[PDB]
DNA sequence: CTCAAGTACTTTTTCCGGTCATT
RNA sequence: UCGACCAGGA
DNA sequence: AAGTACTTGAG
């Protein structure tokens, strides 16, 4: 069915940026611990909390 | 306080040495020893002490 | 022996890859 | 497996 | 930057 409204439609230069989800997504439920503090480590890189 | 903090205890005579869990040794293989900063300073106090005692 | 000015000290939002030296 | 700089995200 | 917390110094 025709949309009641008419849409502003056309080409537009769009950019792909370097922030892709699967490079951010992280979950840690117990893992590596810091030596000194005995607390979780830092960053997804180190699989921290 | 007569029991917990006498004025005389503000001056140090006997130094308490914290154990390794406080000042951990950073081992970066077998041969690569690596000690903490607090371990170096205590060794330096102990170095400085040994000199003062020998002079006396 | 009062009070103006110089002296020093201690803070400064929250979470979230690379490269260097050296441990 | 240690922490400093730099560059970034909302 | 703006308090504090003192010395330092003039009248
Ligand atoms: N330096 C910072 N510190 C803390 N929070 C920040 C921040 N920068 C951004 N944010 C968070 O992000 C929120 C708004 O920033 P943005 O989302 O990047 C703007 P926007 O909402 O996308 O569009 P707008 O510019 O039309 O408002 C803030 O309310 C805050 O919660």
């Amino acid at each position: 069915k025709k949309l009641m409204a008419q849409i502003f439609f056309g080409p537009t230069y769009y950019q792909r940026l370097r922030h892709m989800v699967d490079d951010k997504i992280h979950a840690r439920a117990r893992g590596p611990m810091q030596v000194l503090t005995r607390q979780p480590v830092e960053g997804r890189s180190r699989d921290g909390g | 306080n007569e029991v917990f903090s006498r004025p005389e205890w503000m001056i140090l005579t006997c130094l308490p040495v914290p154990p390794p869990p406080v000042r951990p040794s950073i081992s970066f293989n077998e041969s690569q020893r690596g000690e903490d900063d607090l371990t170096f300073k205590l060794a330096d106090i102990l170095k400085a002490n040994i000199s003062l005692e020998t002079l006396e």
